[PDB]
């Protein structure tokens, strides 16, 4: 929060307006997946796949 | 009363004399008229006099000292 102040020649503020209390926040929220997919068939892990790790 | 007031106030227009007797009336008319209208005021208590411990005084209550005459002056004004 922030704050104003008054300025008065005998500290009278009967006419003058206090402050008011405004409250503010700040969201934050979820992204997307960050999603990574292969495949494959049977006969090219069986044959043609090698060093797979 | 008023009206021998007024004439005592107007006698000397016509440049002459209020006799004894009138003046004794006109008193007489106006003191009956101050008694009539008179009030005499009470001193009351000063404000810091304590009130006996037989009055059985208590808290949220301003009964332990007498009531004077509050300030009322409250608040910002104030200051």
């Amino acid at each position: 929060h922030q704050f104003s102040s008054l300025r008065t020649p005998t500290g009278d503020i009967s006419g003058q307006n206090k402050n008011n209390l405004i409250s503010g926040k700040a969201t934050g929220r979820v992204g997307n997946y960050i999603t990574v997919a292969v495949e494959y068939q049977q006969l090219e892990e069986a044959i043609k796949l090698n060093q797979l790790e | 009363a008023v009206g021998y007031q007024l004439l005592l106030r107007m006698l000397s227009d016509y440049s002459l004399e209020p006799t004894p007797q009138v003046l004794s009336n006109a008193q007489r008319s106006y003191d009956a008229l101050m008694t009539d209208t008179l009030v005499v005021p009470s001193m009351r208590r000063r404000g810091d006099f304590p009130v006996g411990q037989g009055n059985k005084y208590d808290v949220f209550t301003s009964d332990r000292y007498y009531p004077g005459d509050l300030p009322l002056i409250d608040g910002d004004i104030p200051n």
